[PDB]
Protein backbone atom coordinates (compact mmCIF):
# COMPACT_ATOMS: atom_id res chain seq x y z
CA UNK A 1 0.00 0.00 0.00
CA UNK A 2 1.32 3.36 -1.16
CA UNK A 3 -0.07 5.80 1.41
CA UNK A 4 0.64 5.92 5.14
CA UNK A 5 -0.53 8.12 8.00
CA UNK A 6 1.38 8.39 11.28
CA UNK A 7 -0.65 9.22 14.38
CA UNK A 8 1.29 9.72 17.58
CA UNK A 9 0.00 9.22 21.11
CA UNK A 10 0.20 12.60 22.84
CA UNK A 11 1.87 11.87 26.20
CA UNK A 12 -0.66 11.89 28.96
CA UNK A 13 -0.42 11.95 32.74
CA UNK A 14 -4.14 11.16 32.89
CA UNK A 15 -4.00 8.09 30.66
CA UNK A 16 -1.21 5.50 30.28
CA UNK A 17 0.25 4.95 26.79
CA UNK A 18 -0.82 1.30 26.68
CA UNK A 19 -4.39 2.30 27.55
CA UNK A 20 -4.30 5.10 24.98
CA UNK A 21 -3.11 2.71 22.28
CA UNK A 22 -5.70 0.12 23.38
CA UNK A 23 -8.62 2.50 22.89
CA UNK A 24 -7.04 3.79 19.65
CA UNK A 25 -6.79 0.21 18.35
CA UNK A 26 -10.38 -0.43 19.43
CA UNK A 27 -11.75 2.60 17.60
CA UNK A 28 -9.54 1.63 14.63
CA UNK A 29 -11.21 -1.79 14.68
CA UNK A 30 -14.71 -0.28 14.79
CA UNK A 31 -13.75 2.08 11.94
CA UNK A 32 -12.46 -0.83 9.87
CA UNK A 33 -15.69 -2.73 10.55
CA UNK A 34 -17.68 0.36 9.51
CA UNK A 35 -15.72 0.64 6.25
CA UNK A 36 -15.13 -3.06 5.58
CA UNK A 37 -12.54 -4.13 3.06
CA UNK A 38 -9.33 -6.15 3.25
CA UNK A 39 -6.78 -3.67 1.83
CA UNK A 40 -6.26 -1.75 5.09
CA UNK A 41 -2.99 -2.36 6.95
CA UNK A 42 -1.32 -1.30 10.19
CA UNK A 43 2.24 -0.99 11.54
CA UNK A 44 4.09 0.23 14.63
CA UNK A 45 7.38 1.94 13.73
CA UNK A 46 8.44 2.37 17.39
CA UNK A 47 9.09 -1.33 18.04
CA UNK A 48 11.37 -2.44 20.87
CA UNK A 49 11.62 -6.24 20.93
CA UNK A 50 13.92 -6.23 23.98
CA UNK A 51 11.16 -5.22 26.42
CA UNK A 52 8.29 -6.12 24.01
CA UNK A 53 7.03 -2.53 23.89
CA UNK A 54 4.75 -1.06 21.23
CA UNK A 55 6.13 2.47 21.50
CA UNK A 56 4.00 5.53 20.82
CA UNK A 57 3.29 5.51 17.07
CA UNK A 58 0.59 4.08 14.80
CA UNK A 59 1.16 3.88 11.03
CA UNK A 60 -1.92 3.11 8.93
CA UNK A 61 -1.34 1.96 5.32
CA UNK A 62 -3.95 2.32 2.56
CA UNK A 63 -4.65 4.53 -0.46
CA UNK A 64 -4.97 8.33 -0.34
CA UNK A 65 -8.77 8.41 -0.52
CA UNK A 66 -9.22 5.79 2.23
CA UNK A 67 -6.97 7.78 4.60
CA UNK A 68 -8.58 11.12 3.67
CA UNK A 69 -12.03 9.62 4.30
CA UNK A 70 -10.84 8.04 7.57
CA UNK A 71 -9.66 11.47 8.76
CA UNK A 72 -13.17 12.99 8.60
CA UNK A 73 -15.10 10.20 10.34
CA UNK A 74 -16.48 10.06 13.93
CA UNK A 75 -14.00 7.33 14.92
CA UNK A 76 -11.70 10.25 15.82
CA UNK A 77 -14.34 12.20 17.77
CA UNK A 78 -13.63 12.29 21.49
CA UNK A 79 -9.98 11.34 20.88
CA UNK A 80 -8.43 14.25 18.94
CA UNK A 81 -7.30 16.05 22.12
CA UNK A 82 -5.23 12.94 22.97
CA UNK A 83 -3.22 12.27 19.78
CA UNK A 84 -1.31 14.21 17.14
CA UNK A 85 -2.01 13.74 13.44
CA UNK A 86 0.21 13.35 10.40
CA UNK A 87 -0.27 13.57 6.65
CA UNK A 88 -1.20 10.80 4.20
CA UNK A 89 2.02 10.69 2.21
CA UNK A 90 3.81 8.09 0.11
CA UNK A 91 6.14 5.44 1.50
CA UNK A 92 9.76 6.43 0.71
CA UNK A 93 12.04 4.23 -1.37
CA UNK A 94 13.54 1.79 -0.65
CA UNK A 95 11.99 0.13 2.41
CA UNK A 96 11.81 -3.48 3.62
CA UNK A 97 8.49 -5.17 4.30
CA UNK A 98 7.09 -7.25 7.15
CA UNK A 99 3.79 -8.62 8.43
CA UNK A 100 1.43 -7.92 11.33
CA UNK A 101 0.09 -11.15 12.80
CA UNK A 102 -2.11 -12.08 15.73
CA UNK A 103 -0.43 -14.82 17.76
CA UNK A 104 -2.70 -16.34 20.38
CA UNK A 105 -1.92 -19.18 22.76
CA UNK A 106 -3.70 -22.16 24.22
CA UNK A 107 -2.52 -20.81 27.58
CA UNK A 108 -5.88 -21.79 29.08
CA UNK A 109 -6.21 -25.53 29.75
CA UNK A 110 -9.87 -25.00 30.75
CA UNK A 111 -10.97 -23.98 27.25
CA UNK A 112 -9.43 -27.16 25.84
CA UNK A 113 -11.19 -29.09 28.64
CA UNK A 114 -14.47 -27.52 27.47
CA UNK A 115 -13.73 -28.25 23.79
CA UNK A 116 -12.57 -31.86 24.30
CA UNK A 117 -15.44 -32.47 26.75
CA UNK A 118 -18.16 -30.90 24.56
CA UNK A 119 -17.08 -32.51 21.28
CA UNK A 120 -16.41 -36.01 22.65
CA UNK A 121 -18.71 -36.29 25.73
CA UNK A 122 -15.71 -37.08 27.92
CA UNK A 123 -15.39 -36.65 31.68
CA UNK A 124 -13.35 -34.02 33.49
CA UNK A 125 -10.71 -36.57 34.50
CA UNK A 126 -10.39 -37.85 30.92
CA UNK A 127 -9.85 -34.30 29.64
CA UNK A 128 -7.43 -33.67 32.52
CA UNK A 129 -5.27 -36.71 31.75
CA UNK A 130 -5.56 -36.06 28.00
CA UNK A 131 -4.19 -32.50 28.21
CA UNK A 132 -2.02 -31.52 31.22
CA UNK A 133 -1.49 -28.09 32.80
CA UNK A 134 1.86 -27.65 31.00
CA UNK A 135 0.13 -26.86 27.68
CA UNK A 136 0.15 -23.14 28.57
CA UNK A 137 2.45 -21.22 26.22
CA UNK A 138 4.34 -18.15 27.44
CA UNK A 139 4.69 -15.17 25.11
CA UNK A 140 7.10 -12.26 24.83
CA UNK A 141 4.99 -10.26 22.40
CA UNK A 142 3.51 -6.76 22.84
CA UNK A 143 -0.27 -6.46 23.09
CA UNK A 144 -3.10 -3.95 23.48
CA UNK A 145 -6.11 -4.46 25.75
CA UNK A 146 -9.51 -4.53 24.04
CA UNK A 147 -13.13 -4.70 25.18
CA UNK A 148 -16.28 -6.15 23.62
CA UNK A 149 -19.49 -4.21 23.02
CA UNK A 150 -22.39 -6.67 22.67
CA UNK A 151 -21.34 -9.52 24.97
CA UNK A 152 -18.60 -8.08 27.11
CA UNK A 153 -15.18 -9.73 27.13
CA UNK A 154 -11.66 -8.58 28.01
CA UNK A 155 -8.56 -10.04 26.37
CA UNK A 156 -5.01 -9.13 25.37
CA UNK A 157 -4.27 -9.15 21.65
CA UNK A 158 -0.63 -10.01 20.96
CA UNK A 159 0.88 -8.47 17.83
CA UNK A 160 3.91 -10.04 16.14
CA UNK A 161 5.91 -8.25 13.45
CA UNK A 162 7.31 -10.83 11.07
CA UNK A 163 10.72 -11.11 9.43
CA UNK A 164 11.99 -8.34 7.19
CA UNK A 165 11.71 -9.28 3.51
CA UNK A 166 12.94 -7.52 0.38
CA UNK A 167 9.66 -7.65 -1.61
CA UNK A 168 5.98 -7.75 -0.70
CA UNK A 169 3.25 -10.04 -2.03
CA UNK A 170 -0.51 -9.72 -2.37
CA UNK A 171 -2.92 -10.52 0.45
CA UNK A 172 -5.78 -9.27 2.59
CA UNK A 173 -6.22 -7.79 6.06
CA UNK A 174 -8.78 -8.16 8.83
CA UNK A 175 -10.79 -5.42 10.50
CA UNK A 176 -8.00 -5.22 13.10
CA UNK A 177 -5.52 -4.30 10.36
CA UNK A 178 -3.48 -7.47 10.90
CA UNK A 179 -1.87 -9.29 7.99
CA UNK A 180 -3.51 -12.14 6.06
CA UNK A 181 -0.81 -12.34 3.38
CA UNK A 182 -0.38 -8.66 2.61
CA UNK A 183 2.71 -7.00 4.01
CA UNK A 184 3.30 -3.49 5.32
CA UNK A 185 6.37 -1.39 4.43
CA UNK A 186 8.58 -1.08 7.51
CA UNK A 187 10.39 2.23 8.04
CA UNK B 1 11.03 32.87 62.41
CA UNK B 2 10.77 29.30 61.12
CA UNK B 3 8.02 27.01 59.90
CA UNK B 4 5.70 25.24 62.33
CA UNK B 5 6.08 21.60 63.31
CA UNK B 6 2.38 20.91 62.76
CA UNK B 7 0.40 22.72 60.07
CA UNK B 8 -2.79 21.40 58.54
CA UNK B 9 -5.31 22.85 56.10
CA UNK B 10 -8.78 21.53 55.52
CA UNK B 11 -9.71 21.14 51.88
CA UNK B 12 -11.86 23.66 50.10
CA UNK B 13 -14.13 22.75 47.16
CA UNK B 14 -15.60 19.70 48.85
CA UNK B 15 -17.24 17.37 46.31
CA UNK B 16 -19.70 14.59 47.03
CA UNK B 17 -19.70 11.07 45.64
CA UNK B 18 -20.87 11.22 42.03
CA UNK B 19 -23.79 8.86 41.42
CA UNK B 20 -24.44 7.16 38.08
CA UNK B 21 -27.78 6.66 36.35
CA UNK B 22 -28.85 5.89 32.80
CA UNK B 23 -31.37 7.11 30.28
CA UNK B 24 -32.06 8.04 26.69
CA UNK B 25 -30.97 11.30 25.08
CA UNK B 26 -33.46 14.22 24.78
CA UNK B 27 -34.99 12.98 28.04
CA UNK B 28 -32.14 14.90 29.70
CA UNK B 29 -34.42 17.62 31.06
CA UNK B 30 -36.73 14.89 32.42
CA UNK B 31 -33.84 13.00 34.04
CA UNK B 32 -35.23 12.81 37.57
CA UNK B 33 -36.65 9.27 37.48
CA UNK B 34 -33.64 7.88 35.61
CA UNK B 35 -32.70 4.42 36.94
CA UNK B 36 -29.28 3.96 38.50
CA UNK B 37 -26.46 1.96 36.93
CA UNK B 38 -26.40 -1.39 38.73
CA UNK B 39 -23.12 -3.26 39.23
CA UNK B 40 -23.31 -6.96 38.38
CA UNK B 41 -20.95 -9.92 38.66
CA UNK B 42 -19.84 -12.24 35.88
CA UNK B 43 -17.21 -14.88 35.12
CA UNK B 44 -12.22 -15.30 37.86
CA UNK B 45 -15.32 -13.31 38.85
CA UNK B 46 -15.39 -9.62 37.89
CA UNK B 47 -17.90 -6.94 38.83
CA UNK B 48 -18.77 -4.82 35.78
CA UNK B 49 -21.39 -2.10 35.35
CA UNK B 50 -23.06 -1.45 31.99
CA UNK B 51 -25.85 0.71 30.65
CA UNK B 52 -29.23 -0.88 29.93
CA UNK B 53 -29.71 -1.91 26.31
CA UNK B 54 -32.39 0.75 25.69
CA UNK B 55 -30.31 3.61 27.12
CA UNK B 56 -27.37 5.47 25.59
CA UNK B 57 -26.84 8.30 28.10
CA UNK B 58 -24.88 8.05 31.35
CA UNK B 59 -25.85 10.71 33.88
CA UNK B 60 -23.46 11.44 36.74
CA UNK B 61 -24.43 13.77 39.57
CA UNK B 62 -22.60 15.34 42.48
CA UNK B 63 -22.67 18.47 44.62
CA UNK B 64 -19.79 20.83 45.37
CA UNK B 65 -19.38 23.17 48.34
CA UNK B 66 -17.27 26.31 47.99
CA UNK B 67 -16.50 27.65 51.45
CA UNK B 68 -13.66 30.18 51.67
CA UNK B 69 -11.04 31.07 54.23
CA UNK B 70 -8.25 29.38 52.28
CA UNK B 71 -5.40 30.92 54.26
CA UNK B 72 -6.37 29.99 57.81
CA UNK B 73 -4.84 26.68 58.92
CA UNK B 74 -6.82 24.19 60.98
CA UNK B 75 -3.85 23.52 63.30
CA UNK B 76 -0.59 25.38 63.88
CA UNK B 77 2.06 25.48 66.60
CA UNK B 78 3.71 28.84 65.92
CA UNK B 79 1.60 31.98 66.08
CA UNK B 80 4.25 34.16 64.42
CA UNK B 81 4.45 31.82 61.42
CA UNK B 82 0.65 31.73 61.39
CA UNK B 83 0.35 35.52 61.31
CA UNK B 84 3.06 35.71 58.64
CA UNK B 85 1.20 33.18 56.48
CA UNK B 86 -2.14 34.94 57.04
CA UNK B 87 -0.79 38.33 56.00
CA UNK B 88 1.01 36.70 53.06
CA UNK B 89 -2.30 35.26 51.83
CA UNK B 90 -3.86 38.68 52.57
CA UNK B 91 -1.40 40.50 50.31
CA UNK B 92 -1.92 37.79 47.68
CA UNK B 93 -5.69 38.34 47.81
CA UNK B 94 -5.32 42.13 47.69
CA UNK B 95 -2.96 41.88 44.70
CA UNK B 96 -5.36 39.70 42.70
CA UNK B 97 -8.50 37.83 43.64
CA UNK B 98 -9.23 34.15 43.17
CA UNK B 99 -10.17 34.92 39.56
CA UNK B 100 -7.45 32.91 37.81
CA UNK B 101 -7.84 29.92 40.13
CA UNK B 102 -11.64 30.02 40.02
CA UNK B 103 -11.38 30.48 36.25
CA UNK B 104 -9.39 27.26 35.97
CA UNK B 105 -11.73 25.52 38.44
CA UNK B 106 -14.80 26.57 36.45
CA UNK B 107 -12.96 25.33 33.37
CA UNK B 108 -12.49 21.93 35.02
CA UNK B 109 -16.17 22.02 35.97
CA UNK B 110 -17.13 23.02 32.41
CA UNK B 111 -15.42 20.13 30.67
CA UNK B 112 -16.43 16.78 32.16
CA UNK B 113 -12.94 15.90 33.37
CA UNK B 114 -14.49 14.13 36.37
CA UNK B 115 -15.59 11.49 33.87
CA UNK B 116 -12.17 9.87 33.59
CA UNK B 117 -12.67 6.83 31.36
CA UNK B 118 -16.35 7.57 30.76
CA UNK B 119 -15.57 10.69 28.71
CA UNK B 120 -13.14 9.11 26.24
CA UNK B 121 -14.84 7.82 23.10
CA UNK B 122 -18.06 9.69 23.93
CA UNK B 123 -19.81 11.24 20.95
CA UNK B 124 -21.42 14.01 23.04
CA UNK B 125 -21.11 15.17 26.66
CA UNK B 126 -23.03 18.04 28.27
CA UNK B 127 -22.68 19.65 31.70
CA UNK B 128 -25.53 21.31 33.61
CA UNK B 129 -24.53 23.33 36.68
CA UNK B 130 -27.08 24.65 39.18
CA UNK B 131 -26.33 27.31 41.77
CA UNK B 132 -28.67 26.38 44.62
CA UNK B 133 -29.07 29.28 47.05
CA UNK B 134 -32.06 28.24 49.13
CA UNK B 135 -33.73 24.82 48.73
CA UNK B 136 -34.57 25.81 45.11
CA UNK B 137 -32.36 26.66 42.14
CA UNK B 138 -30.91 30.14 41.64
CA UNK B 139 -28.83 29.90 38.46
CA UNK B 140 -28.32 27.44 35.60
CA UNK B 141 -25.22 27.06 33.42
CA UNK B 142 -25.31 24.90 30.28
CA UNK B 143 -21.96 23.83 28.84
CA UNK B 144 -20.84 21.66 25.95
CA UNK B 145 -17.97 19.78 27.55
CA UNK B 146 -16.66 18.60 24.18
CA UNK B 147 -16.34 22.24 23.11
CA UNK B 148 -14.11 23.21 26.04
CA UNK B 149 -10.90 21.31 25.42
CA UNK B 150 -8.75 19.66 28.05
CA UNK B 151 -5.59 21.50 26.95
CA UNK B 152 -6.29 25.25 26.83
CA UNK B 153 -8.02 27.67 29.20
CA UNK B 154 -10.58 29.51 27.07
CA UNK B 155 -12.87 32.50 27.66
CA UNK B 156 -16.67 32.58 27.82
CA UNK B 157 -19.13 34.96 29.47
CA UNK B 158 -21.14 32.23 31.21
CA UNK B 159 -17.87 30.60 32.24
CA UNK B 160 -16.67 33.97 33.54
CA UNK B 161 -19.87 34.37 35.57
CA UNK B 162 -19.45 30.87 37.02
CA UNK B 163 -15.81 31.69 37.79
CA UNK B 164 -16.89 34.91 39.50
CA UNK B 165 -19.31 32.86 41.62
CA UNK B 166 -16.57 30.37 42.56
CA UNK B 167 -14.18 33.25 43.33
CA UNK B 168 -16.85 34.85 45.51
CA UNK B 169 -17.14 31.57 47.39
CA UNK B 170 -13.37 31.22 47.76
CA UNK B 171 -13.08 34.75 49.19
CA UNK B 172 -15.64 34.21 51.95
CA UNK B 173 -18.10 36.73 50.52
CA UNK B 174 -20.81 34.08 50.23
CA UNK B 175 -21.60 30.40 50.57
CA UNK B 176 -21.65 28.41 47.33
CA UNK B 177 -23.41 25.08 46.86
CA UNK B 178 -23.46 23.78 43.29
CA UNK B 179 -25.15 20.75 41.74
CA UNK B 180 -23.25 19.28 38.79
CA UNK B 181 -25.01 16.93 36.36
CA UNK B 182 -23.24 15.47 33.33
CA UNK B 183 -24.72 13.54 30.41
CA UNK B 184 -22.42 11.33 28.34
CA UNK B 185 -23.50 9.61 25.12
CA UNK B 186 -21.75 6.24 24.95
CA UNK B 187 -24.23 3.88 23.31
CA UNK B 188 -26.67 1.09 24.09
CA UNK B 189 -25.32 -1.58 26.43
CA UNK B 190 -21.78 -0.20 26.59
CA UNK B 191 -19.80 -0.30 29.82
CA UNK B 192 -19.28 2.55 32.26
CA UNK B 193 -16.22 3.09 34.44
CA UNK B 194 -16.92 3.81 38.11
CA UNK B 195 -14.20 3.81 40.74
CA UNK B 196 -12.82 0.48 41.91
CA UNK B 197 -12.28 -0.57 45.53
CA UNK B 198 -9.44 -2.60 47.03
CA UNK B 199 -11.87 -6.61 41.02
CA UNK B 200 -14.66 -4.78 42.86
CA UNK B 201 -16.36 -1.49 41.99
CA UNK B 202 -17.40 1.48 44.12
CA UNK B 203 -21.08 1.59 45.03
CA UNK B 204 -23.38 3.84 47.01
CA UNK B 205 -26.53 1.85 47.86
CA UNK B 206 -27.54 -0.15 44.75
CA UNK B 207 -25.86 2.34 42.39
CA UNK B 208 -22.48 2.55 40.70
CA UNK B 209 -20.55 5.64 41.73
CA UNK B 210 -17.27 7.53 41.69
CA UNK B 211 -15.21 8.36 44.76
CA UNK B 212 -15.35 11.98 45.89
CA UNK B 213 -11.56 12.23 45.93
CA UNK B 214 -11.54 11.18 42.26
CA UNK B 215 -13.80 14.14 41.45
CA UNK B 216 -11.61 16.38 43.59
CA UNK B 217 -8.49 15.16 41.79
CA UNK B 218 -10.08 15.94 38.44
CA UNK B 219 -11.28 19.34 39.66
CA UNK B 220 -7.83 20.62 40.65
CA UNK B 221 -6.15 19.57 37.37
CA UNK B 222 -5.09 23.17 36.76
CA UNK B 223 -1.30 23.15 37.21
CA UNK B 224 0.13 24.51 33.94
CA UNK B 225 3.38 25.99 35.30
CA UNK B 226 5.61 22.98 35.90
CA UNK B 227 9.10 23.69 34.54
CA UNK B 228 9.65 20.44 32.62
CA UNK B 229 7.16 21.06 29.80
CA UNK B 230 3.82 22.69 29.10
CA UNK B 231 2.78 20.94 25.87
CA UNK B 232 1.28 18.02 27.82
CA UNK B 233 -1.22 20.27 29.56
CA UNK B 234 -2.49 20.72 33.10
CA UNK B 235 -1.83 18.34 35.97
CA UNK B 236 -3.28 18.21 39.45
CA UNK B 237 -1.77 20.50 42.07
CA UNK B 238 0.57 18.60 44.38
CA UNK B 239 3.70 19.24 46.42
CA UNK B 240 6.27 17.52 44.20
CA UNK B 241 3.67 17.66 41.44
CA UNK B 242 3.50 14.13 40.14
CA UNK B 243 1.17 11.62 38.54
CA UNK B 244 0.60 7.94 39.33
CA UNK B 245 0.31 6.76 35.72
CA UNK B 246 3.57 8.05 34.24
CA UNK B 247 5.53 7.26 37.41
CA UNK B 248 7.46 10.52 37.09
CA UNK B 249 7.43 13.68 39.18
CA UNK B 250 7.53 17.25 38.01
CA UNK B 251 8.44 19.99 40.53
CA UNK B 252 11.41 17.95 41.72
CA UNK B 253 13.06 19.48 44.81
CA UNK B 254 16.44 19.72 43.07
CA UNK B 255 14.77 22.39 40.99
CA UNK B 256 13.53 25.24 43.17
CA UNK B 257 9.91 24.93 42.06
CA UNK B 258 8.26 22.48 44.43
CA UNK B 259 5.52 23.73 46.74
CA UNK B 260 7.52 23.48 49.97
CA UNK B 261 10.55 25.56 48.96
CA UNK B 262 8.27 28.11 47.29
CA UNK B 263 6.27 28.43 50.51
CA UNK B 264 9.41 28.68 52.66
CA UNK B 265 10.96 31.34 50.43
CA UNK B 266 7.69 33.29 50.27
CA UNK B 267 6.65 33.26 53.93
CA UNK B 268 9.92 33.07 55.87
CA UNK B 269 12.50 34.82 53.69
CA UNK B 270 9.97 37.12 51.90
CA UNK B 271 11.20 35.93 48.49
CA UNK B 272 7.90 36.25 46.64
CA UNK B 273 7.95 34.01 43.54
CA UNK B 274 6.42 34.47 40.10
CA UNK B 275 2.67 35.08 39.97
CA UNK B 276 2.06 31.71 38.29
CA UNK B 277 4.02 30.04 41.08
CA UNK B 278 1.96 32.11 43.53
CA UNK B 279 -1.14 30.62 41.90
CA UNK B 280 0.39 27.16 42.34
CA UNK B 281 1.16 27.75 46.03
CA UNK B 282 -2.32 29.10 46.78
CA UNK B 283 -3.84 26.21 44.79
CA UNK B 284 -1.97 23.74 46.98
CA UNK B 285 -3.28 25.65 50.00
CA UNK B 286 -6.86 25.32 48.72
CA UNK B 287 -6.15 21.62 48.12
CA UNK B 288 -5.12 21.22 51.76
CA UNK B 289 -2.98 18.61 53.40
CA UNK B 290 -0.45 18.01 56.14
CA UNK B 291 2.60 20.28 55.94
CA UNK B 292 5.49 20.50 58.36
CA UNK B 293 8.04 18.28 60.04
Amino acid sequence: MDHYLDIRLRPDPEFPPAQLMSVLFGKLHQALVAQGGDRIGVSFPDLDESRSRLGERLRIHASADDLRALLARPWLEGLRDHLQFGEPAVVPHPTPYRQVSRVQAKSNPERLRRRLMRRHDLSEEEARKRIPDTVARTLDLPFVTLRSQSTGQHFRLFIRHGPLQATAEEGGFTCYGLSKGGFVPWF
Amino acid sequence: LSTASVLAFERKLDPSDALMSAGAWAQRDASQEWPAVTVREKSQTVDVANLPSDADTLKVRFTLRVLGGAGTPSACNDAAYRDKLLQTVATYVNEQGFAELARRYAHNLANARFLWRNRVGAEAVEVRINHIRQGEVARTWRFDALAIGLRDFKADAELDALAELIASGLSGSGHVLLEVVAFARIGDGQEVFPSQELKTLYSVRDAAAIHSQKIGNALRTIDTWYPDEDGLGPIAVEPYGSVTSQGKAYRQPKQKLDFYTLLDNWVLRDEAPAVEQQHYVIANLIRGGVFGE
